[PDB]
């Protein structure tokens, strides 16, 4: 715990932080998926 | 090299005793 | 990571140096970049520890030594290396440098050579401005 | 409002692969299960 | 090649602990990030402290120390 | 033809070192103790000088990599050769 | 004795198939996962999806050793093969590429597909995709 | 030396003629130990100096009552010992051919030296001396970093 | 007098009149074109000035 | 000479100024040595302290180990350490400059090392990019305490007070602008007189506020930026070109 | 208190003679064979 | 306590304070108890202030 | 450029905001100002046929024929199988009479 606290006082804090999909970003990150999946279809079978 | 005589004589110009004696002049 | 780019000038005479490596030690000056620090001694007794300012990268970038940035193959500073090389070629090259530190950083990563690095890295052009440049000094109360 | 956006294209994570990095370590990272199996034959 | 560690005096590590009480001047810049680095290894330097503790028929108790 | 076993086994050598390589790396620069228990000095410079390359003790309380922070790079991109995109070939949409 | 699922909810996962229960985790994928190919000679695993990039992780520390770069879009299937490439990926942005995963660098970039490259499957007696 | 406690055995006869001497280096200790508000680091190392010198000369002082002149009983050496007036691993090196005059333990300590070698102070005058005019320069050796030492070499 | 520069936001906040920030140059090809840049250069100079 | 002597000690040990800085806050931040919850309009001060070149100079052991760069606190005037310096305690001279030759590139004569940029107000170390020789000399206003003066005295004033610290090429004072620009023939030279002067007072002891000197804020001396004038900015582009000619010389040698 | 320093030893504590321990005043008889070491910070360390 | 076991791992290596004595940064010296505690107090303080 | 960099900056895919960044370093006459955010468009996406033909009459526009026949060459390289491109090439040559 200290170790991280002072690595972040001489570092700084992480820019690559990637957000787990928990029970408060379920409905949004379910809707992303979605969208992007219809997306693809209507677009590959669009000329 | 050096004699033990001269040893002796240099190691007496040391200002102040012990090894922490000064060879600064 | 490519090998130390130190100038016989700045390692000396001695016989034989001993160099401090330290991966990650330092801050690049020209990019800012976090760089293998390399630092050593002339000499065991002498006073004085030169260490590479520039990473690799940057000093690769500008034909120079890491430790005093003067141009790895002519020995002078890159203002006057890239007047020399304008004075010959017409051409006026420069090493144009960046401000903003995003900038720095992003021109860092470039491969390529900047200003007369060209020609002084290539030493057959650098030969082949050697001989032009004789010609130029040659001639109310 | 113009806040309120879907998304026209993924983060990608080549932005994140020039980025230097920091020394944080994480209790998910800890080591666990050091020894892999393996199968017979 | 190995030789077992050197037993500094108490004077020298007690002359340091005074001398670091007004850390004002810059030449502790250094030092300074020293303490923030100790303070990951203080929970370990609290349990041999406590583990060590003088029990209740000895008056005082000498206890070997190292110190940055 | 399927890779013969020869070519196989050399490249999974090969690769096989190479990612050694990295995990250790990845290990050794952590700043868990413990993550050294699962990790598995001459130089040559310019004509003929000989450089001897050692290691710093460095202090256990300093920061290991006095460099190291977080930063945000834009990196260029390298465009050295063109990549031909090889395409070879009624109100309903 | 190990299979790896992958799934929209970003995550890489190991369950050990003696006790049908997940031991190891792979956190990285910046967004949903799409597909996962077993290394066919070492123990490392290769992952792809809406972020645009392969991660190669070393199946027993979880650490993505090597990220590969070079998609344009969402990858849409991997396949690991025992040389060089040893990774063959396929992506949204219509291209197959072919790696070489020590150098972290494409092989050979293959345009010919106008859409969408959603599928690709490895020939099981003969070197070819 | 530590505090007096009911684990301390009387002092050994003949302590009190000696006491008025390890009074001095005592006082001399408890002054150089003090919070003195040095600005510059090189003062602030010349600080550590002065107490590893006077450690080193109530060490020497005692070492030479028991071995050199004799002065003081076997009791009242081992009673010194056990109660840290003397430093006993200093006084065993002091004991060793060629290591009679040692500042200090730590000026021998190769483990800790970036190098491998001991402490420059270590060194015979002499040859520093030798090699600095085949050089063509002046000594630069003044004094080491761990303890003010100008040079212990036994013959020096 | 000079105009007053926005402030920076944060540490590496661009200003884009001192470079050329995130430069692309153009990829070289066979064609020689030392003597069109040798004209826009000197076209740029006398509008500026 | 200077090198006939030992170095006298400027300031003793005891006389140094704490490092706690004055006041400008409710409470001292122990980590940055800096005062916190507050605000000052302008923190400078004048230098209680002054380098006097012909009394001050004199041997230190840098002389004797071979040390190539300059004390720092003896061109401000206040190193205590005296004779038994580490570093250089005289003005620099063209032997000194020639043994600094290869390390000047990136440090300063103070072994300082230089930047890629200077500083948006042209303070500090320096950039390594350009050999800059010209100091600017600004805050003469609060160096002579406000003293009215004419044009003149101030550019004889600055004269004198520079002169002292090395050869110089050239004095400009600008009237129109209430600045002083001051170029020396070595770069280290100007690094010396730069911190040398820096913070400084103009007044002299035949002037009545001589007792009141340390009241205000001191000179101001920093790097100059570009001559914009067309007589110098041409007599720059010859030095230019003398240079390139005496480089051709050596190149044809070389190879 | 919560404003006062923590004390010097060597100023305040290393000078003043150390109150008496817990020690239970032992037997000279029924005790003769622990009464010479039980209370000591190592009993018998130095007896080999 | 008894029912649920964590035995010990054999890697004995890389302890604390005898990794830590390895490096010329620290040091050894024999002192009181209180005075070693009052040090610990000393350098807490700093630390977290 | 603060401004068109921002809005670039929080969505790369418009195309069109690329070209008129690009068109207004043209009309500052910094052709290599104008050149980078081209190239950089054609970094976000080179298939998009009109920011290819924009930047091909940019370089002619201001009559650097080896640029844009450069330019021409990479474009037929890239997407040879849009004739667009093709023709561009067929008629700007043949308007040099070559
Ligand atoms: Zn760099
Ligand atoms: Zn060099
Ligand atoms: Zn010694
Ligand atoms: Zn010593
Ligand atoms: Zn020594
Ligand atoms: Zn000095």
């Amino acid at each position: 715990y200290i170790g991280n606290l002072i690595t972040r006082q001489f570092e700084g804090r992480s820019n690559e932080i990637v957000k787990t999909t928990t029970k408060q970003r379920l409905d949004a990150y379910y809707d992303l998926e979605l969208r992007n999946s219809v997306m693809d279809d209507i677009l590959e079978m669009m000329p | 090299h050096f004699t033990k005589s001269e040893l002796k004589r240099r190691r007496k110009t040391r200002k102040g005793d012990g090894p922490w004696g000064s060879w600064s002049s | 990571e490519p090998p130390p780019n130190i100038c016989e000038q700045c390692l000396g005479d001695e016989a034989n140096i001993r160099m401090t490596k330290i991966p990650q030690g330092s801050e690049c000056k020209i990019c800012t970049l976090p760089f293998t620090l390399y630092h050593f001694k002339t000499s065991k007794r002498s006073n004085n520890i030169i260490k590479t300012l520039i990473c690799v990268r940057c000093a690769t970038q500008r034909n120079i030594c890491q430790c005093c940035m003067l141009d790895s193959r002519w020995h002078i500073p890159i203002q006057l290396r890239d007047h020399l090389i304008s004075l010959v070629n017409e051409e006026n090259v420069m090493t144009e440098e960046a401000k903003n530190d995003m900038m720095k950083r992003f021109l860092s990563l470039k491969n390529v050579k900047l200003g007369g690095a060209q020609i002084t890295s290539d030493p057959s052009e650098a030969d082949n401005i050697v001989d032009k440049l004789k010609n130029i000094l040659l001639r109310v109360d | 409002t113009t806040s309120h956006r879907p998304q026209l294209e993924a983060r990608s994570g080549a932005k994140a692969a020039a980025y230097t990095p920091t020394g944080i370590e994480h209790a998910r990272l800890l080591p666990g299960h050091t020894t892999l199996k393996y199968r017979k034959f | 090649l190995y030789t077992p560690k050197a037993e500094m005096p108490p004077e020298h590590l007690r002359k340091i602990i005074n001398t670091h009480s007004d850390m004002a001047s810059k030449m502790y810049n250094t030092d300074k990030k020293a303490f923030l680095g100790a303070l990951k290894y203080l929970p370990h330097a609290i349990l041999k402290l406590l583990e060590n503790m003088p029990h209740p028929w000895e008056q005082a108790k000498e206890v070997k120390v190292l110190y940055h | 033809p399927l890779p013969t076993k020869a070519e196989i086994q050399e490249c999974t050598a090969r690769t096989k070192s190479y990612i050694q390589r990295l995990v250790n790396a990845k290990l050794a620069n952590s700043n868990n103790r413990a993550s050294s228990r699962y990790v598995t000095a001459n130089l040559l410079l310019n004509n003929s000088h000989h450089i001897e390359v050692v290691s710093k003790q460095m202090d256990p309380l300093l920061p290991r990599f006095v460099g190291k922070k977080a930063r945000k790079v834009v990196a260029p991109t390298e465009n050295d050769e063109v990549v031909p995109v090889l395409h070879m070939d009624p109100n309903e949409w | 004795p190990y299979l790896f699922s992958v799934s929209e909810d970003k995550t890489v996962k190991c369950w050990d198939l003696e006790k049908n229960q997940i031991i190891r985790d792979y956190y990285g994928h910046l967004s949903g996962v799409r597909t996962v190919s077993i290394h066919p000679t070492l123990d490392l695993i290769a992952t792809a999806g809406r972020d645009s990039v392969i991660k190669l992780w070393d199946m027993r520390t979880r650490i993505p050793v090597i990220t590969l770069v070079g998609h344009k879009g969402p990858i849409n299937q991997v396949q690991c093969t025992p040389v060089d490439p040893q990774v063959v990926s396929s992506s949204t942005d219509a291209t197959v590429r072919l790696w070489d995963v020590v150098a972290g660098k494409t092989m050979k970039v293959l345009t010919h597909h106008k859409r969408s490259v959603r599928a690709t499957a490895l020939h099981p007696k003969e070197f070819s995709v | 030396p530590r505090i007096k406690t009911r684990r301390s055995k009387p002092a050994p006869d003949g302590f009190e003629k000696i006491k008025p001497t390890l009074t001095d280096f005592e006082i001399q200790l408890r002054d150089a130990q003090k919070d003195k508000s040095s600005k510059l680091a090189a003062k602030s190392n010349e600080q550590l100096w002065e107490i590893m010198q006077l450690h080193h000369q109530r060490s020497r002082y005692i070492y030479t009552l028991y071995y050199k002149r004799k002065a003081i009983s076997k009791d009242l050496y081992d009673w010194l010992i056990k109660e840290k007036y003397a430093d006993k691993l200093l006084i065993a090196k002091w004991r060793k051919t060629g290591y009679e005059k040692l500042c200090c333990l730590r000026c021998i300590q190769k483990n800790e030296t970036n190098n491998g070698s001991t402490c420059i102070c270590r060194v015979p005058r002499a040859q520093l001396e030798e090699e600095a005019r085949k050089k063509g320069t002046q000594v630069s050796f003044h004094q080491c970093v761990h303890c003010g030492c100008r040079g212990c070499a036994s013959t020096d | 007098v000079a105009i007053k520069k926005p402030k920076k936001k944060y540490g590496t906040d661009i200003d884009y009149n001192e470079d050329i920030v995130y430069e692309q140059a153009p990829m070289p090809g066979i064609y020689d074109t030392s003597t069109e840049d040798r004209q826009i250069k000197k076209k740029f100079e006398q509008f500026e000035r | 000479s200077w090198r006939d002597k030992s170095a006298k000690v400027q300031v003793k040990e005891s006389e140094l100024p704490s490092s706690i800085p004055a006041q400008t806050g409710l409470t001292f931040n122990i980590w940055y040595n800096k005062w916190s919850q507050g605000f000052a309009g302008n923190t400078r001060f004048v230098s209680p302290f002054a380098l006097q070149p012909q009394l001050h100079s004199g041997k230190t052991r840098g002389d004797n180990d071979g040390q190539l760069f300059f004390c720092l606190f003896f061109a401000k005037g206040m190193c205590c350490l005296g004779p038994k310096c580490e570093y250089l305690h005289h003005i620099p001279d063209e032997e000194d400059i020639g043994k600094l030759a290869l390390r000047t590139e990136v440090l300063d004569c103070f072994g300082r090392e230089k930047f890629a940029d200077y500083r948006e107000d042209m303070g500090g170390i320096g950039s390594f990019r350009k050999k800059n020789k010209t100091l600017y000399v600004g805050g003469i206003d609060g160096a002579l305490n406000s003293k009215h003066l004419k044009p003149a005295q101030i550019e004889s004033r600055i004269r004198f007070v520079f002169s002292r610290l090395g050869d110089i090429d050239r004095i400009r004072y600008v009237e129109s602008k209430n600045c002083g620009f001051v170029k020396f023939k070595y770069q280290a030279n100007a690094e010396f007189a730069k911190e040398a002067m820096s913070n400084q007072t103009l007044l002299l002891p035949s002037d009545k506020e001589w007792d009141d000197r340390r009241e205000g804020t001191g000179l101001l001396v920093k790097w100059a930026n570009e001559d914009p004038d067309p007589a110098a900015q041409k007599r720059l582009q010859e030095e230019l070109k003398l240079e390139s000619l005496n480089m051709m010389v050596h190149l044809i040698n070389n190879n | 208190d919560d404003d006062e320093p923590p004390l010097s030893y060597e100023q305040h504590i290393e000078n003043i003679e150390p109150l008496d321990p817990i020690n239970l005043p032992l037997d000279s008889q029924d005790d003769e064979y622990v009464k010479d070491w039980l209370y000591d910070s190592r009993p018998l360390e130095e007896d080999s | 306590n008894e029912l649920h076991p964590t035995l010990p791992t054999n890697h004995n290596k890389t302890k604390l304070l005898k990794s830590l004595k390895n490096t010329k940064y620290f040091q050894q010296t024999t002192i009181d108890w209180v005075e070693a505690g009052l040090q610990l107090c000393r350098q807490g303080h700093n630390m977290l202030n | 450029r603060t401004e068109y960099e921002g809005y670039l900056k929080r969505n790369r895919l418009d195309m069109g905001q690329w070209i008129r960044y690009a068109q207004f370093e043209i009309e500052q006459h910094d052709m290599r100002r104008a050149r980078s955010i081209f190239e950089r468009a054609l970094l976000v996406d080179s298939s998009f046929i009109p920011l290819w033909i924009r930047y091909i009459d940019a370089e002619l526009k201001v009559k650097c024929i080896n640029h844009a026949r450069n330019l021409m060459n990479r474009a037929i390289s890239t997407l040879p199988r849009v004739d667009k491109l093709w023709y561009k090439y067929l008629i700007v040559e043949e308007s040099l009479n070559n």
